[PDB]
C-alpha cells in the first residue's frame, strides 16, 4: 500500500511533528491525573452526577434508511445522545510542547469525530462529553501534549500566548486559573476553564524542564531550531504556493509543466 | 467528444451501473436529467395555504411581530384547498396541454404549483413563477370567498409579504428553492442561493442523495457563472463526476475503508488510490526523504481529492453524529493532505478557505450560524466553485439532531412541497438514468 | 544590532526588549491608564446628572482589565505617544475627520457643460463667467439660497468646511481664473509630477465639491453625489443667464450634473447593501490616490506605509470596525500596521534585500522573485519576532503579526517587479510560510483569502480576476475578515512607487485631494492621526450654533 | 380559445394583411416571433474590439478618469478580429449543429456574438450570456497574442471592468440590452430596459416598426411581471394589438384624419369612432348637457384610447417636428379626453402619471436627459404597463434632429449589431406574420 | 431621526431556549437581571472579556 509520511523536514521540530502526527506513535506519559479531577477541571459537569443528554438515545429514535451514513460506526457518546461539550488550550510560544495547528492536526488525524478550531491565542476540542473526557485524560493532559506551565487550559479570557513568562516560568493568566506552588514545586488548578472557583484545588504536576521543552517543542524559533536550518519546508511550501497559482491560473498539463 | 476520458457509474449503494460512460454525458449542456431539473425548479412555487389562512384570521400582515389590527379576514383555504388549486390552474393554464399542475399536499394545507414552460420561454428569468402564482392566488382568493374591494390589499399583503417596500417575499406565505434576484452577491448566483437545509429536506435526508442535488446546483451555477467555460470545463465535469455520482464508487470505496477511521486515515486511503491509479507520481525525493509528488493529470486528481473530502466529512460526521465538525473536517483534510503530498488542495486552496472562513463565522458571533443555513450564495461560502458545498449537505444529513437551525426548523414548507416530485427528491439515480440515455451520442 | 522598532520598545517596555521574563498582577488593575481613570469618572457624572441612576460604565463586571502592564502606542515617523483608548476611532476625531473629507468628496467636470452652453444654449462661456459661476457655487453649495431672502437658508457657521473648487490641465485657463477658488496643479506638485498629471488629465476642466461633513453626518454617503448635483445645477442656471427653453435646460441638466461625475465609492449589492461614498466601494487604487505622499516624499517605502496607516485606518477601524461588526471594534489591529516602525523596518529590510539582489525595478513579474522575495522578507520578520520578546508582547495577536509581514513582503515584490499582483502573491506566500513556521496564524477564520488568495491572485475568471488597484472591500474574497484591506492599498501604492508615478489609477481624484482646503491633510495621516489622540484635531459638523450652551 | 375577440392586421403602409385574426394569435404565449426576439435578446452580446485595443494600448482601465500606468498591453485586435472571433466560436461552442454565430462588424472593430441556446437552458436568467463571451474573450486574447500570466487580470480589466468591486459592467467593452438583474426597478422587471433610442435605431427611424418594437418589448414585460395575468391579461392583449400592431388600422386612420389637426381633433376622432363602434355608449345626460359617456367595453375602450394617444403623438410631433412634445402631448390628450367625456384615460391615469414624469424628467434643471433614454425599468417611468413608452418612439422618429439624445448619438453599435435580425429592422411584419402562422390553432 | 435610527429591537426567546436546550444553563429572572446589568455595560464599548 502507500506508507504516509506526515511532515517534510529533517530538524526536530520537524519530527516532533511527525511523531504528532502520526497515530501509531505512542505519545509519552508524564502524568497521572485522575479522571475525576480533569472532569472537574473542565467545569461542564460534577463528578457524580449522569451525563446530561442532547437528543434521545440513537435506538430510541428512529431514522430513514440511509445506506451511506449507517455503515460508519459511531461514538459511544454518540449513540447515548450525549451532549457536545468542549476543551480549550492556550500554547505558549516559548517552546510549548503542544502547538495550535500541530494539536489540530494531530486531533483530526488521531480521534474520531472531534471538531477542531486553530486560532493565534487557543486551540479547541469539540466532542460528545463522555469521549471528550476519556480522550482528554488520556491523550491532552497525561502525556507530552501537556505542560502544566506553557500550556494551561483556557476557555474564556485566553491571553499570554505571547507573553513572556513569569518569574516562575509560568504563562499569564488574567484569571489565574492554575497556580504554582512554590514548596512542593507543583502546579495547582484552583478555578475550572471558564473561570469558576473549584472546591478544593487540583494538583497537575511539575512543569517540565526548559532543556526537555527545547527537544520536544513543535515550533520553530531562532533560539530553537530555525525554519532556515530546515530548507525542506519551505521548499514544499513554496511548491504548495506555486501549485496553488498555477491552478487558479489555468488547470491544465501544460501550464503545471513550469512546476 | 472532446474529451477522451471515461468513467463509470454507480448508484448509491455502490453497485455498479453502467461502464465506460464518457464524461460530457453528465455534463449540464448534454444531461437531460440536468436540464429537467433546472426547468423544473424555475417554475416550481410552494404555497402555504395553512399560513395564509392563519395570517389573515389574527391580521398578522407586515412581518415580524406585525400586526393591522381591523384588517382581519375569516376564510377557510384550507378547507376550500381544491377549489382553490382548480381556480389557480384555470388561471395559470396557457393553452390546454402545458405542463401546469397544482397537486394538494398534507391535505390541502400546502399547494404545489408549477407554473407552465411557456409562460417561462418568453421571461427573461425565473421570477415569472412566483409573480403568477401570487396573482393567481390572490384572484382565485378574491373569487372564492368574495372579499370586499378594500380587502384584496390585505390579500396582497397576506400571500407577499411586503414586496413593493421590500423587494423580497418575507412576510408571506409563498416559496421556492431560489431566492429573489435582488439577494444575489454576484452576477450568475441564481443557482447558487439554495440552502444547505432546503437541498437536505428535498432529499428526504439521504446522504448521497443530497450531495447529488447540492454538487448538481453548485455545477450546473458554475457553468451558468462563465467559470466552466474553455479550459476550466472539465476541472467542474470530473469534479461534478466523483464528488457528487460517486463516479468509480469512490466516496463509498473510501467509506467503507474507513468505517472507523479519522481524517488522517481517509487522506491516506485517497493517496493511495491516487497513487495506484496513476493519477499522482512522485516528482521528486527530498534529502529528508520525503516524496514530493506532482498530478499526472491535474484535473482527475482534483477530482479525487474532492471525492475523498466528501468521504471525510461522510466519516468524521458519521462518527459523531453532529453536523457541526463540517468546517474542521474541511479544512484539516486539505491541510493535511497539502503536506503529507506537496500536492495542492481539493480547489487549489479555495475549499480550504471557504473552511477558514465556515469555522470562523460557525463559532463566533460575527454573523453565519448553523452549516444547514448556509449556501453557495452566502458571502462566506461563495469561494469555492462547486467543491464545498456537497460536503455540508452530506453533513447535515447525517446529523442526529444537535443543531437548533435544523431542516425541519428553516426548510418546513419548502422540503415537503419539494419533496413530492422524484426528480428533486432522488436526482443521483435519474442523473444517471440521463447520462445512460445519452452514453451512446458522444 | 540597530532596529526602527527598538526605541519604541525601549519606551513602552521598562524591561529589557530581549529579556525574556517579567512580573504580573501587581499594577492595580484598571487604575494604571489615566484614559480609564478619566472614563470612570466621566460615566459616574454622566449616570448621575443624566441617566437618572441607569449604570453605564462598570468596570467591575467582565474580565478584570489590567492584569498585565497596558502599553502606550507610538505612532510610526512621529516622536509622541498615546494610548490604546486614543485610537479608537470614537474617540479620535481625527480618523472621522479622515473618513469624512473622503465621503463629502464629488468631481465633476465642467466641458461638457461649456460646450452645451456655448453652441446649443447661445451663452459665451469666459473665464470670468467661469468665475462667476465659482461665486454662485461657492456662496450656495452649502446652504446658500442666490437673491432670496424668503428661502430657508443653513446657518453658515454650521458648515463652515464646504467648498467648491476648480483645477484644469488647461495652463492659459488655470492662470486666468482666480486663484481664490483653484487647485493650482503646476505649485503643489513637482515638475514632472505636474507633467504627468496634466498629460493624463487633457486639456479638461474639472470642478471639486466639498459637501459640509454635517450633511454626511446627518444623512448617509449617497447624500453627497445629489447634494451636489442639485446645488450645481441651481448655480449654472443662476450665473449663466438663459432664454433658452426647459427640455434644452433637460440637456443642459444631464451636461453639467450627470455626465462627468466622479464618485469615491461604488454602490454595494446584497448583504452590504449600501449607497455611494461609503468606504466599502473604495477601491485600493482610489485609496492610493486619496493619499498625497508622492507629492512630498520620494522614498517608496514610506510612499506605501502612509497609504497602509490610511487603509488600515478606514477599512479596519470604520468599515469593519463599525459599518460592517460593530462594538469596541478592530483599533488594535490596524494600529499594528502604523504605530511603532515594525512595519517599517520590515519594509525597509524588504527594499534594502529588493536593491541589493533584483535592483529597483530590475526584474520581470516571474514566480521565482516571487518566491524568493516573499521567503526570504518572511523569514526575517518572524526571526525578528522571535528574538524580541517585547516585540512579541507588542503584536500579542497573531492575526494584529501575520499581516505585517505579509505587507512586508508584498510591498518587497512589488517593489522588485512593480506589479501589484505579484505583490499580493507574495503576500498570500508570506502567509502560508507565516503558518508552517510558527504554527500559528490570526483568528478563524481569518485566513479564508489568504488559501484561496495564492489561486486568485493571478487568476482570469469573472468573479476572481481584478488587478490589485481595481479591487477593494466589494471584493467576494475581502469582503469580511479584518486586518487584510489596509495592507492590499498599500501594496498597490508600492506597485506604483517603485515605478515612480504620480498617480495609481485616477488622476482627478489625486489632484482633488491635493486641495489645501481640506480639514484632514492627507500628506501625512499618521501625524493627523497622532493630533487627534492628543485631542488637539479641529473637526468639522459640530452643531455647536444650534444647541444650548447649558 | 377563451377569447372572442378578433382583429384585422394592418400592415405599416395601411394595407389589409389579415381578417379575423384570433386575438391570441399575437400573444406573447402563442406568437413565435415574440419568442424568436426574446431568445435573441437574451443570447446576443456585443463586443467592441477597437474599445478593447484602445483600453489596453493607453492602459485606461478601470472606468470615469480611471488609468493605470504600467499596465499597458500592445495588442492588435482588430487586426486580427477573424482569429479571436474563430477562438471565441470554438470556446463557446457547445455541438456541432449549434447555434454560436459570431460575426464581424464594422470591418473587425466590433463583435456580434449569439452565445448557443444550450448554456441557456441550463441558466436559470440571461447573465450566462455576457459572462460566457467575458470568459470566451479573455481566453482567446490570452492564447492569440502571447499575453503573460502576470496580464491576465488586465485584459479581465479591460474586457469586463470592475465586475468584482462593481456588481456591473462599468468601463467594460462588453454590452448587451438586458441590464444586470440585480439593478432592476422590480421582480420581472428585466424586459423594459431597451431604451426609446435604441428601438429606433435597430429599426432605422421607422414610425411604425419602432411602435411595434416597444409595444411588444413592453407587453411581453407586462407578461412576465405577472401583470397580464387573469382579468388583467385581455386588457394587456388589446393593448398590444391596438396601440403596436396597428389592429383595425386605428393608428393610421387617426393620423390620416388629423393630418392638418391638434390633439383635440384627435380625441374628438377616437371618441367618434369609439361612439361608432360601440365601444362606449351615453350613461346619462346632466341638467347641463354633458352626455355623460360609459364604456361598453372596458378593455377595447383603453385599447382605443391608447391607439388615439399613439395618433396624438404622431400627429403633434409630425407638426413640430420635435420630439420634445411627447410628455405634454400624453398628458393633455388623457386629460381632454376625460374631461370631454366623463370616462377615464389610458390605463386609467397611469398613462397621465407617466406622462408627468417625462416631463418633469426631460423639461427642466432638475430634468434629466431627453425622450430618447426612456424605459420602463427607471423609477419615473416605470408606472404605466406598457401604454405611454410606445408613443415616444414615435415622437423620436418624428424629430428633425434637434435632440441631444439623438439615436444616432447613442444606439449606433446598437442598431448595427441588431438591425441585422429581420424581426428586429422590421417588427411589425414578422410580428404579423407569425400571428398568420398560428391563425388556425386557436 | 436619530432615535428611530439608533433603535434595534432584538426577541431574547430563542437565546434563552438555546441556553437552556443546548449550554444546559439554566435562565432565572436574576440571571436576566445579571445580562441587563452586563450588557448596559458592553453596548456602549465596554469591554467584557479580552
Ligand atoms: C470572544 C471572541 C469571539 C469573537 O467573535 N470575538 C472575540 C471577542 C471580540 C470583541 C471583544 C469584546 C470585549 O472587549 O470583551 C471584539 C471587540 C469584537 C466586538 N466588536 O465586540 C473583538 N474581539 Ni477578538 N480582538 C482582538 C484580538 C483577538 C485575539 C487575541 C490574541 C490572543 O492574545 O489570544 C483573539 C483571536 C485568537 O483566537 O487568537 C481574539 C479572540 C476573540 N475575540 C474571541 C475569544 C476571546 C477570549 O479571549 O476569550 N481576539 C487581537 O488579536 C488584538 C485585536 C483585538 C480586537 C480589538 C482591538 O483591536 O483593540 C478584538 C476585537
Ligand atoms: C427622480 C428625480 O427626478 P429626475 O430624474 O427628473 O431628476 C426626483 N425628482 C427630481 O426632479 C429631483 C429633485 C426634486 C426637485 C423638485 C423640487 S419642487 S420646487 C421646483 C418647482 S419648478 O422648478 O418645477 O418650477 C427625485 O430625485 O426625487
Ligand atoms: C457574514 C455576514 O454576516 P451575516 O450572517 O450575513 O449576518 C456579514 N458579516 C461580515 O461581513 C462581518 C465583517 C466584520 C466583522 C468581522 C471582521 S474579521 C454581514 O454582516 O453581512
Ligand atoms: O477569535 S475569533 O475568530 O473568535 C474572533 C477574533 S476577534
Amino acid at each position: 500500500a502507500y506508507t504516509p509520511q506526515f511532515y517534510p523536514g529533517a530538524t526536530k521540530v520537524a519530527e516532533n511533528r511527525r511523531n504528532h502526527l502520526n497515530p501509531n506513535y505512542e505519545l509519552e506519559k508524564l502524568r497521572e491525573i485522575p479522571d475525576e479531577d480533569v472532569v472537574k477541571i473542565m467545569g461542564h459537569r460534577q463528578p457524580g452526577e449522569d451525563y446530561k443528554t442532547v437528543h434521545p438515545p440513537l435506538e430510541e429514535m428512529d431514522f430513514v434508511e440511509d445506506y451511506a451514513r449507517d455503515l460508519v460506526e459511531p461514538l459511544n457518546g454518540a449513540k447515548e445522545g450525549h451532549r457536545v461539550r468542549y476543551i480549550q488550550f492556550a500554547d505558549s510560544m516559548y517552546f510549548a510542547p503542544a502547538q495550535p495547528y500541530d494539536r489540530s492536526r494531530s486531533y483530526m488525524s488521531r480521534l474520531r469525530g472531534v471538531d477542531a478550531g486553530t486560532l493565534s491565542g487557543r486551540q479547541v476540542v469539540e466532542c460528545r462529553e463522555s469521549d471528550l473526557e476519556e480522550f482528554s485524560k488520556n491523550i491532552l493532559m497525561d502525556t507530552e501534549l501537556f505542560d502544566p506551565a506553557t500550556s494551561g487550559m483556557r476557555g474564556a479570557t485566553v491571553h499570554g500566548h505571547s507573553l513572556r513568562l513569569d518569574e516562575n516560568g509560568m504563562m499569564f493568566d488574567a484569571l489565574q486559573r492554575c497556580v504554582f506552588d512554590e514548596k512542593t514545586g507543583h502546579v495547582m488548578y484552583v478555578k475550572d476553564q471558564v473561570g469558576k472557583p473549584l472546591d478544593a484545588p487540583v494538583d497537575v504536576g511539575e512543569p517540565i524542564p526548559e532543556a526537555k521543552l527545547r527537544e520536544i517543542t513543535t515550533i520553530y524559533r531562532n533560539d530553537g531550531v530555525a525554519m532556515r536550518a530546515d530548507p525542506d519546508v519551505i521548499e514544499v511550501v513554496k511548491r504548495i504556493h506555486r501549485a496553488r497559482t498555477l491552478g487558479g491560473y489555468i488547470p491544465t498539463n501544460e501550464t503545471f509543466k513550469g512546476l | 467528444v472532446k474529451y477522451e476520458d471515461k468513467i463509470s457509474l454507480y448508484d448509491a449503494k455502490g453497485n455498479l451501473v453502467a461502464e465506460n460512460v464518457p464524461l460530457e454525458a453528465i455534463s449540464p449542456l448534454y444531461n437531460p436529467t440536468i436540464k429537467s431539473m433546472v426547468k423544473n425548479i424555475k417554475r416550481t412555487v410552494a404555497v402555504n395555504l395553512a399560513g395564509i389562512e392563519g395570517t389573515l384570521a389574527a391580521g398578522k400582515i407586515g412581518g415580524k411581530g406585525c400586526q393591522v389590527p381591523g384588517r382581519t379576514l375569516d376564510i377557510s383555504a384550507v378547507s376550500n384547498a381544491q377549489a382553490i388549486a382548480d381556480e389557480v390552474e384555470k388561471i395559470l393554464k396557457v393553452s390546454e396541454d402545458d405542463d401546469t399542475a397544482v397537486k394538494i399536499i398534507n391535505g390541502g394545507k400546502q399547494l404545489a404549483v408549477q407554473v407552465p414552460t411557456a409562460r417561462l420561454e418568453v421571461a427573461a428569468e425565473y421570477s415569472v413563477s412566483m409573480l403568477s402564482t401570487a396573482m393567481a392566488l390572490k384572484e382565485a382568493l378574491i373569487k372564492t370567498f368574495n372579499i370586499d374591494m378594500f380587502d384584496g390589499s390585505t390579500v396582497h399583503a397576506a400571500i407577499v409579504g411586503n414586496y413593493p417596500q421590500v423587494m423580497d417575499y418575507a412576510g408571506g406565505n409563498i416559496a421556492s428553492l431560489l431566492g429573489a434576484p435582488s439577494m444575489m452577491e454576484g452576477l450568475g448566483y441564481a443557482l447558487r442561493n439554495i440552502p444547505v437545509n432546503h437541498a437536505v429536506a428535498t432529499t428526504k435526508k439521504n446522504m448521497m442523495n443530497a450531495i447529488a442535488f447540492s454538487s448538481v446546483m453548485e455545477q450546473t451555477a458554475t457553468f451558468e457563472m462563465g467559470d466552466a467555460v474553455g479550459s476550466f470545463e472539465r476541472q467542474h465535469l470530473l469534479g461534478l463526476a466523483y464528488q457528487g455520482l460517486n463516479a468509480d464508487n469512490l466516496v463509498i470505496d473510501f467509506i467503507k475503508a474507513n468505517a472507523k477511521g479519522t481524517v488522517g486515515s481517509v487522506v491516506e486511503t485517497v493517496i493511495d488510490r491516487a497513487i495506484a491509479d496513476g493519477v499522482i507520481v512522485v516528482d521528486k525525493t527530498m534529502s529528508s526523504g520525503f516524496n514530493m509528488y506532482k498530478p499526472a493529470d491535474v484535473n482527475k486528481w482534483n477530482a479525487y481529492a474532492a471525492a475523498g473530502l466528501v468521504a471525510a466529512v461522510a466519516v468524521s460526521c458519521g462518527a459523531a453524529r453532529a453536523a457541526q465538525n463540517v468546517a474542521s473536517v474541511i479544512l484539516y483534510f486539505n491541510d493535511i493532505l497539502e503536506y503529507e503530498t506537496g500536492l495542492p488542495g481539493v480547489d487549489y486552496g479555495r475549499s480550504m478557505g471557504t473552511a477558514v472562513g465556515f469555522s470562523f463565522f460557525s463559532h463566533s458571533i460575527y454573523g453565519g450560524g448553523g452549516p444547514g443555513i448556509f449556501n453557495g450564495n452566502h458571502v462566506v461560502t461563495r469561494h469555492s466553485k462547486g467543491f464545498a458545498i456537497p460536503p455540508v449537505c452530506a453533513a447535515m444529513c447525517a446529523d442526529a439532531g444537535t443543531q437548533m437551525f435544523s431542516p425541519e426548523h428553516t426548510s418546513g414548507l419548502v422540503g415537503s412541497v419539494y419533496s413530492a416530485f422524484d426528480e428533486f427528491r432522488e436526482p443521483m439515480k435519474y442523473v444517471i438514468e440521463g447520462a445512460l440515455s445519452i452514453k451512446d451520442q458522444f | 544590532e540597530k532596529r526602527l522598532f527598538l526605541k519604541a520598545l525601549k519606551e513602552k517596555f521598562e524591561e529589557d526588549p530581549k529579556e525574556k521574563y517579567t512580573k504580573f498582577y501587581t499594577f492595580g488593575g484598571w487604575e494604571q491608564s489615566a484614559r480609564k481613570r478619566e472614563f470612570v469618572e466621566a460615566n459616574e457624572k454622566i449616570v448621575s446628572e443624566k441617566r437618572q441612576g441607569i449604570p453605564l460604565y462598570n468596570p467591575d463586571i467582565g474580565v478584570p482589565l489590567g492584569q498585565r502592564k497596558l502599553m502606550p502606542y507610538k505612532l510610526s515617523n512621529t516622536d509622541d505617544y498615546c494610548e490604546g483608548d486614543d485610537l479608537h476611532f470614537l474617540n479620535n476625531a481625527a480618523i472621522q475627520q479622515l473618513w469624512d473629507d473622503i465621503r463629502r468628496t464629488v468631481i465633476v467636470g465642467m466641458d461638457t457643460a461649456h460646450s452645451v452652453l456655448e453652441k446649443r444654449l447661445g451663452v459665451e462661456v469666459t473665464p470670468e463667467t467661469i468665475n462667476e459661476y465659482m461665486h454662485t457655487i461657492n456662496h450656495s453649495l452649502p446652504g446658500g439660497a442666490v437673491v432670496q431672502e424668503h428661502m430657508v437658508e443653513v446657518h453658515p457657521s454650521l458648515a463652515w468646511d464646504c467648498y467648491a473648487r476648480i483645477f484644469t490641465g488647461d495652463d492659459e485657463l488655470a492662470d486666468e481664473l482666480d486663484s481664490r477658488f483653484l487647485i493650482d496643479i503646476n505649485k503643489l506638485f513637482p515638475e514632472e509630477q505636474a507633467e504627468t498629471l496634466k498629460a493624463a488629465i487633457g486639456k479638461k476642466t474639472y470642478q471639486v465639491s466639498r459637501v459640509p461633513s454635517l450633511v454626511g453626518r446627518v444623512c448617509d454617503g449617497g447624500t453627497i453625489s445629489r447634494w451636489s448635483a442639485m446645488q450645481i445645477g441651481m448655480s449654472f442656471i443662476t450665473a449663466y443667464k438663459l432664454c433658452a427653453g426647459e427640455a434644452a435646460t433637460a440637456d443642459f441638466s444631464y451636461a453639467s450634473k450627470h455626465a462627468d461625475v466622479i464618485q469615491m465609492g461604488n454602490a454595494l449589492p446584497g448583504r452590504r447593501a449600501r449607497g455611494p461614498n461609503e468606504p466599502g466601494g473604495i477601491r485600493f487604487g482610489i485609496l492610493s490616490d486619496v493619499v498625497q505622499t508622492t507629492r512630498v516624499s520620494e522614498d517608496p517605502v514610506e510612499q506605501s506605509l502612509e497609504v497602509v496607516a490610511t487603509g488600515a485606518a478606514l477599512y479596519d477601524q470604520i468599515w469593519l470596525g463599525a459599518y460592517m461588526s460593530g462594538g469596541i471594534g478592530f483599533t488594535q489591529y490596524a494600529t499594528a500596521s502604523y504605530t511603532d516602525d515594525i512595519l517599517d523596518d520590515f519594509s525597509y529590510y524588504a527594499l534594502d534585500y529588493v536593491e541589493k539582489k533584483y535592483g529597483r525595478m530590475g526584474t520581470k513579474a516571474t514566480m521565482d522573485v516571487v518566491e524568493d522575495v516573499a521567503g526570504e522578507v518572511t523569514l526575517y520578520a518572524l526571526e525578528q519576532y522571535d528574538d524580541y520578546p517585547a516585540l512579541l508582547e507588542d503584536h500579542f495577536g497573531g492575526s494584529q503579526r501575520a499581516a505585517v509581514a505579509a505587507a512586508a513582503s508584498g510591498i518587497g515584490v512589488c517593489m522588485a517587479t512593480g506589479n501589484s499582483n505579484a505583490g499580493v502573491n507574495g503576500w498570500y506566500l508570506s502567509q502560508i510560510l507565516h503558518k508552517e513556521y510558527h504554527s500559528r496564524l490570526g483568528f478563524y477564520g481569518y485566513d479564508l483569502q489568504d488559501q484561496c488568495g495564492a489561486s486568485n491572485s493571478l487568476a482570469i475568471r469573472n468573479d476572481e480576476a481584478a488587478p490589485l488597484e481595481l479591487r477593494g472591500p466589494n471584493y467576494p474574497n475581502y469582503a469580511m475578515n479584518v486586518g487584510h484591506q489596509g495592507e492590499y492599498a498599500g501594496i498597490a501604492q508600492a506597485a506604483h512607487s517603485a515605478r515612480g508615478d504620480a498617480f495609481a489609477l485616477n488622476p482627478l481624484v489625486k489632484v482633488a485631494f491635493a486641495d489645501p482646503m481640506l480639514v484632514f491633510d492627507f500628506s501625512k495621516p499618521r501625524k493627523e492621526i497622532a493630533r487627534g489622540a492628543l485631542r488637539e484635531f479641529e473637526a468639522a459638523g459640530e452643531r455647536d450654533v444650534i444647541l444650548p450652551a447649558k
